[PDB]
RNA sequence: CGUGGAAGUCUGUUAGAGUUGGUGUCCUACAAUACCCUCUCGUGAUCUAUGUGUAGGGGUGAAAGGCCCAUCGAGUCCGGCA
RNA sequence: GUCGGGUGAGAACCCCGACGGCCUAAUGGAUAAGGGUUCCUCAGCACUGCUGAUCAGCUGAGGGUUAGCCGGUCCUAAGUCUCACCGCAACUCGACUGAGACGAAAUGGGAAACAGGUUAAUAUUCCUGUGCCAUCAUGCAGUGAAAGUUGACGCCCUGGGGUCGAUCACGCCGGGCAUCGCCCGGUCGAACCGUCCAACUCCGUGGAAGCCGUAAUGGCAGGAAGCGGACGAACGGCGGCAUAGGGAAACGUGAUUCAACCUGGGGCCCAUGAAAAGACGAGCAUGAUGUCCGUACCGAGAACCGACACAGGUGUCCAUGGCGGCGAAAGCCAAGGCCUGUCGGGAGCAACCAACGUUAGGGAAUUCGGCAAGUUAGUCCCGUACCUUCGGAAGAAGGGAUGCCUGCUCCGGAACGGAGCAGGUCGCAGUGACUCGGAAGCUCGGACUGUCUAGUAACAACAUAGGUGACCGCAAAUCCGCAAGGACUCGUACGGUCACUGAAUCCUGCCCAGUGCAGGUAUCUGAACACCUCGUACAAGAGGACGAAGGACCUGUCAACGGCGGGGGUCUUAAGGUAGCGUAGUACCUUGCCGCAUCAGUAGCGGCUUGCAUGAAUGGAUUAACCAGAGCUUCACUGUCCCAACGUUGGGCCCGGUGAACUGUACAUUCCAGUGCGGAGUCUGGAGACACCCAGGGGGAAGCAAAGACCCUAUGGAGCUUUACUGCAGGCUGUCGCUGAGGACUCUCACUCCGGGAGGAGGACACCGAUAGCCGGGCA
RNA sequence: CGAGUGGCUUGCUACCUCGAUGUCGGUUCCCUCCAUCCUGCCCGUGCAGAAGCGGGCAAGGGUGAGGUUGUUCGCCUAUUA
RNA sequence: ACGACCGUAUAGUACGAGAGGAACUACGGUUGGUGGCCACUGGUGUACCGGUUGUUCGAGAGAGCACGUGCCGGGUAGCCA
């Protein structure tokens, strides 16, 4: 079975979520925590350096 | 007894597998009553069909040669 | 190159774990205070999936039901005594001092109470030889003479089940059934049936090891593989 | 002679799984792995849904350097970086 | 699809009727996920729709989802998280241990709802009727109440009970057809309450020494049959429910086979087949309460994923509709759905192409190769070789039969079940279509079923059982973690780890010199601390003494890595190739030589065999069975071929509509020669050449598509290796600290482990922190 | 021994092409060369004849089917002018 | 747009001791190639006619489907070798 347009039929699996803390579709419903902003992870919003040129 | 197996396996597997299971399936005598009516019920757990006792021994005899030593000493 | 499979079995994954809640009990011998009044009544015979043998459900005077580790011969109705002041009959537990020598015996205490170690899988039973005030000298399945303190506990005669190891397996789904009752990743696929980069053993345009398979003992993980510290190899000599 | 009904047992497009040949059709495709016929397995080391675990020099691997979201002899994203 | 017709400014494709078709595990019905309003109505056509559109999943506006008893909610599963504790430089990091919580919507467990009616759209939710559950309140009863039962369970075979459905018989209602008198549909009716009970278990009686019983196993003086009895089932029967409901009407009755559901018997395991909540145990009336969330629609060749209205992908239940037949098979047909796998019109419709049918004679001559195609075929009877692990080979092979019609026999309770008989009779053909093996032999490989390169490799590769070696007594061996800690392990040598070989059978020789591993070791070598000498008012430093693991040295070991020759009638370097096999998937020479087979055989097989450069768990030989594995031979068959023809369907061609892309320095009607950086439409010399357009097969544009994979180069990259260079983990070992009392020893008090504890074992060791020497492609 | 012609083999060279001029063998379809295998016409003969042998002119036409091998090459069989 | 071969007569002749054994010419045919044509033989012929299996239309009659003829038998014109 070829990897491509036949295996895509089967997601059908809801991961990514409206997340509760930040208003993204990024809470992983099955991990429960915010891949965005660290809901479920951190109670400090995750936030990184290399998010923007090291210059800004 | 080992003809559920057809032509695979080769002569030493099938061949000690009928033996062991021959003797397996042989009449037992049971050592609570004395008639030849014990069964196996799984892997060393063994049974009366007269008189119900369920018992403990070989994994393929109800009585192993090792288990037999025990009572004489 | 990568990690091997014997390093990733250390990483306790699912793959590698036993199913240890499918199994039944970790039988222990029963603590008695003292003086051995402790007696029970073999309430049935049950298999035991860790260990591919029969095992005794039995229940005491003081009402606890506890699994055990049957040797042969143990039968529903049968009365087990486990102290001191046991009687020296198969099933009985006591300890190795009160134990007649020349007698054959299973599930062998390491240190006096931490419930039985030695000789616990089917068939096998450890020898009771010598008697003193400070030591109990046993015969190990394996034969190694085993010096013990007298007051280790330990099961009279032999482990039930004996016998097992007689009947080939035949075919591997035979084995893949019991496999599946264990902590172990199978089948086995051979070293040097690998790429260089997944084993000591692998590469080459033909299967062979790379260097002798005799390896030191100092050798780290990931390297220790072939035969560990082998004294001597073969079968000749 | 009958009874019995065993088997990683046989036939089988039962369901289902797989994928030998045609080096057919297609090859700005219906399709970034498709179509047809043919073919293998089909009570078992079987197939399958959902849930769950293992994470990047790390997993996972009946081992093909296979697979880890069209990405693998070291994923992907951004940063180091002009 | 077609002919009529409807609406409309406009109709091939929007609607109605008729005729004609398509779908049958799905193209029907109910749903999970996922989508998210796509559902219904009205109004529309700028957008979207492979053409058009009056239509629409499109545009706009409105509307639509109603629950004590269907899900959620509760329970616990693999497992997850939080808090505490501990680690970490630290944390949003980290393992354990406690506590708490989370974790199942088709498809785990679970208190209780059925029938009908109703809307444009909901419906076990609304409405009508009937019913049921839980909690609480009051009243009565009851003092029992928690032991127990249940929830609650694997795989294979099978009996019995039994509903729906299907069919049969007969009756009644309705329809159809019209030479007959046959054919189709209907003939209804729940939850619930009550009642019945087979199987299993047990009791009394009885008293079998051979009887009782089964599909089968089986049962018995330890008490069989028989008789009586206790307990005891259906989503089943029976009565009510029901002068409920439903039907135009009748508004049946019996039977067979029996899904569901109920209840038993047998067999298997080196495999043992959840848990918790809850329920029962534990009465009855009346009344009250039963909140919160989901509920539309699609569920797919247009509502999901795949950029698309994508020929792909995507779970569950309907597996009992009819004929057919072994059948959930083919083929045909209902119910139901559809003509939207959504562009049409025209040309005996050319060439050419995709699918395909038939081809005389020959019959593999085709080709690397029977690739492709074809041949065979269902069922019964007869009959069946070598070989073999005695299972198999085997459907071997080969031979015969096969329909209909009339009348019957046998088995069985019977079937609308099965096996046969006699007579008659039709065709070229009776498994008449459909369904449906071609067969045989030799050789190589792997024993077998199984695994694999998702997307050029399915194989001889991997796995496997079997064989073997290694490590380890558990405070273990092996392995993960920086640490706290952890997998193996609810495990204990009949274990489990680490490796090799790879079923069976017959076997598995010689070599320990090198390398590896392990053991020993007089002596030699071997770091640091401490100690001693010299030196320095100290120190740097130099030397000495002692000397661990390791090395030298010695030994063991090849089912460790590997080796098994040259010469002469020993030498390198330990031995000097044993059984076997052999021109091999290993043999250069090579198409080796002889034979088989053929007209002819680099092939294939057998024999020989000096083997360039076979050979014994780097396993050797050999082998029944198995195989989408490699090679060869024969019979059969055939358009593979001689050698091609005709035909069928969809394209191609013409017309309406829709409407891309690749590609483009320029010029460009070329041809023959030459020249040129040596492979020119464009330069030179000639020749030819009126322009434009249609169709064609692809000769050229060193055609289009890709900054060559090959090769080299770069003081490029990466993966892999090792006795490359340099290091870093890790293991072993000495020393210092923790660390204490009386070159060997005793002890207990730190510390460690075992023990619920009391207490036991161990003990200044071990662990841990630090440093030193050794090993160290495990890693950089 | 000496002199040459060709450009089919092999070698040499490194001019051309590495922002690619698709391999060997085969097949199919077309054109050509002559150093002629057959066929036409000739000369010589160790030319009686028949059958040959050697040579000249000559490219109109022909030069086929099969067994092993991927083979080109070649070996082999039976036909053949 | 025609190439080549075989056969008969010449002839058992010339030649030759014999064995063996020609030619000119005239005829008949074959093979390869070429162009055309279909009376004849052959193929096709999902035009057509018939037989017949399963199922559906109640039987009969007469029809549909079984892949673009269910299968089997025969086969006109045309097109063809
Ligand atoms: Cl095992
Ligand atoms: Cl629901
Ligand atoms: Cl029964
Ligand atoms: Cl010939
Ligand atoms: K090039
Ligand atoms: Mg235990
Ligand atoms: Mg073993
Ligand atoms: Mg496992
Ligand atoms: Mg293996
Ligand atoms: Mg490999
Ligand atoms: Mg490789
Ligand atoms: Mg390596
Ligand atoms: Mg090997
Ligand atoms: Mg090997
Ligand atoms: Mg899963
Ligand atoms: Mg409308
Ligand atoms: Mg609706
Ligand atoms: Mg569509
Ligand atoms: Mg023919
Ligand atoms: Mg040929
Ligand atoms: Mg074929
Ligand atoms: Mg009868
Ligand atoms: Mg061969
Ligand atoms: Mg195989
Ligand atoms: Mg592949
Ligand atoms: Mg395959
Ligand atoms: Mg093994
Ligand atoms: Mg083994
Ligand atoms: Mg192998
Ligand atoms: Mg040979
Ligand atoms: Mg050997
Ligand atoms: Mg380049
Ligand atoms: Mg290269
Ligand atoms: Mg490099
Ligand atoms: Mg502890
Ligand atoms: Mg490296
Ligand atoms: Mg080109
Ligand atoms: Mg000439
Ligand atoms: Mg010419
Ligand atoms: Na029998
Ligand atoms: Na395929
Ligand atoms: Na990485
Ligand atoms: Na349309
Ligand atoms: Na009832
Ligand atoms: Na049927
Ligand atoms: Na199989
Ligand atoms: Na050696
Ligand atoms: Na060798
Ligand atoms: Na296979
Ligand atoms: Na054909
Ligand atoms: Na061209
Ligand atoms: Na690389
Ligand atoms: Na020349
Ligand atoms: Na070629
Ligand atoms: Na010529
Ligand atoms: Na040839
Ligand atoms: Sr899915
Ligand atoms: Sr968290
Ligand atoms: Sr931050
Ligand atoms: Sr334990
Ligand atoms: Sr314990
Ligand atoms: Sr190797
Ligand atoms: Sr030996
Ligand atoms: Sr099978
Ligand atoms: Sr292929
Ligand atoms: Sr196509
Ligand atoms: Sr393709
Ligand atoms: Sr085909
Ligand atoms: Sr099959
Ligand atoms: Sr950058
Ligand atoms: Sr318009
Ligand atoms: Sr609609
Ligand atoms: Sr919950
Ligand atoms: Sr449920
Ligand atoms: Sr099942
Ligand atoms: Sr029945
Ligand atoms: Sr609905
Ligand atoms: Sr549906
Ligand atoms: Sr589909
Ligand atoms: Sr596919
Ligand atoms: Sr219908
Ligand atoms: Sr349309
Ligand atoms: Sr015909
Ligand atoms: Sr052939
Ligand atoms: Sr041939
Ligand atoms: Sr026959
Ligand atoms: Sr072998
Ligand atoms: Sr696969
Ligand atoms: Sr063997
Ligand atoms: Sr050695
Ligand atoms: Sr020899
Ligand atoms: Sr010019
Ligand atoms: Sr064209
Ligand atoms: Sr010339
Ligand atoms: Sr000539
Ligand atoms: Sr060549
Ligand atoms: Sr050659
Ligand atoms: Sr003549
Ligand atoms: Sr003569
Ligand atoms: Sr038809």
């Amino acid at each position: 079975t070829g990897a491509g347009t036949p295996s895509q039929g089967k997601k059908n699996t809801t991961t990514h979520t409206k997340c509760r803390r930040c208003g993204e579709k990024s809470y992983h419903t099955k991990k429960k925590v915010c891949s965005s902003c660290g809901f479920g992870k951190s109670a400090k919003r995750r936030d990184y350096e290399w998010q923007s040129k090291a210059g800004e | 007894s080992s003809g559920r197996f057809g032509a695979r396996y080769g002569r030493v597997s099938r061949r000690r597998v009928a033996e062991i299971e021959s003797e397996m399936n042989e009449d037992h005598a049971c050592p609570n009553c004395g008639e030849d009516r014990v069964d196996r019920q799984g892997t060393g757990i063994w049974q009366c069909s007269y008189c119900d006792y369920k018992f403990t021994g070989g994994s393929y005899k109800p009585e192993t040669p090792g288990g037999k030593t025990v009572r004489r000493s | 190159g990568r990690r091997i499979q014997g390093q990733r079995r250390g990483r306790g994954t699912s793959t590698f774990r036993a199913p240890s809640h499918r199994y039944k009990a970790d039988l222990e011998h029963r603590k008695v205070e003292d003086g051995d009044v402790i007696a029970g009544t073999v309430v049935d015979i049950e298999h035991d999936p860790a260990r591919s043998a029969p095992v005794a459900a039995v229940e005491f005077e003081d009402g606890d039901r506890r699994l055990i580790l049957a040797p042969e011969g143990v039968g529903v109705g049968d009365e087990l005594q486990v102290g001191v002041s046991a009687e020296i009959a198969p099933g009985n537990t006591l300890p190795l001092a009160e134990i007649p020598e020349g007698v054959p015996v299973c599930n062998v205490e390491s240190s006096p109470g931490d419930g039985g170690k030695f000789a616990r899988a089917s068939g096998v039973n450890a020898q009771l030889l010598t008697h003193d005030r400070n030591v109990a000298v046993v015969k190990l399945p394996s034969g190694e003479m085993k010096r013990l303190d007298p007051q280790c506990r330990a099961t009279i005669g032999v482990v039930a089940g004996g016998g097992r190891t007689d009947k080939p397996f035949v075919k591997a789904g035979n084995k893949h059934h019991k496999m599946k009752a264990r902590g172990t990743k199978w089948p086995n696929v051979r070293g040097v049936a690998m790429n260089a980069v997944d084993h000591p053993f692998g590469g080459g345009g033909r299967q062979h090891p790379g260097k002798p398979k005799s390896i030191s003992r100092n050798a780290p993980p990931g390297r220790k593989v072939g035969d560990i510290a082998s004294k001597r190899t073969g079968r000749g000599g």
